[PDB]
């Protein structure tokens, strides 16, 4: 990659769901769920093999 | 809880029979699953929404009005946006972003290399050109 | 001399030039639907799609 | 054995046979426009002209 | 890589420097300063060719 | 996740992951008389005899 960017889960400023959503994302990242979803939706359903 | 999103494969997709389906059952994709998991972890009831104008979000230089998902979040029309919304300084100044659930960057796409039609003098290819020259010498 | 035929489910899942399927509404279909193994999950995704 | 002619951005910068581009208006174009790195500066010079 | 992680600038909870530091890091990222520093300290000073 | 519960992290200023390091493969420099390699030394000696 020529640069580094990231996708986030946006929330309105000051909302109470900000911290819970951030921690949920971190949990899913550490549990390998995000990698599992990536593999499922990019390669398991890929038509090239 | 309203989960604004943008229809963009594989993040959000319409099921083969979405006409007969209603509610969250209509959609599928990476971000549908991500929203499901996030709701499970946070313990909330959520409804998926597709932003009307189908834009990630930007500030109008004239009206100074945010559009897209960022506009929905800014003006209270949505509670959360589970979508491939890049973390940027301008957006981060008006909303809250979680840590990157996906890391990406600029990359190069090229057509897959394919066997080329043999050259006219490809019969000399087994040996290097220096070998042929030294053979003549 | 290097040709090797299909010899497992992994070989079927990896390749794409040979299609595969199973009796509709049977025990094998349920097995593939409920499976949590990576190769069987890939096979289920392929057959469903 | 099939070898791709390109394996990095430096290879793109050095060569001239293979053209390259981006969207007319997007984040990639702005990144290249604002880039102060020598390689990406040269790539932007090529693309704009 | 077998997984995806990131390095971040830490701060005490509730500190007044949190948002300024976050915005500063984002601005550096968008300006290419972080990539410039990494290239400086990894490859410009690289003993290997 | 454990750290994020007690301190505030800014956005990642550098992404990384788990990767594999191996000794770089030594470049192969053919010997001057490597054209004799296909047959063993004893074969050449017995051919002369």
């Amino acid at each position: 990659n020529l640069d580094s960017k990231g996708y986030g889960v946006a929330t309105p400023k000051g909302s109470a769901l900000g911290t819970p959503v951030n921690l949920a994302v971190l949990k899913l990242s550490e549990q390998g769920i995000l990698d599992k979803l990536k593999n499922k939706w990019w390669y398991d359903k890929g038509e090239c093999g | 809880i309203v989960v604004t999103t943008i229809l963009e494969s594989p993040y959000v997709m319409y099921k083969k029979n979405h006409e007969q389906l209603e509610g969250n059952e209509r959609y599928e994709g990476y971000c549908v699953d991500l929203a499901y998991e996030i709701a499970k972890h946070v313990g909330i009831k959520y409804k998926l929404s597709i932003v009307g104008d189908g834009k990630y979000g930007a500030r109008d230089p004239e009206t100074k009005i945010w559009n897209g998902m960022v506009g929905e979040l800014v003006y209270g029309r949505a509670d959360i946006a589970v979508a491939p919304l890049t973390i940027t300084l301008v957006r981060e100044e008006v909303i809250d972003f979680s840590k990157p659930f996906m890391s990406l960057g600029i990359s190069i796409m090229i057509k897959k290399p394919q066997k080329s039609k043999p050259g006219v003098f490809s019969f000399l290819d087994p040996l290097a050109y220096e070998i042929w020259m030294c053979i003549v010498f | 001399r290097m040709v090797s035929p299909i010899e497992s489910a992994e070989d079927l899942a990896k390749q794409t030039e040979i299609a595969y399927g199973t009796l509709d509404s049977g025990s094998t279909k349920e097995f593939f639907r409920r499976s949590k193994i990576a190769v069987y999950e890939k096979m289920w995704s392929y057959m469903k799609s």
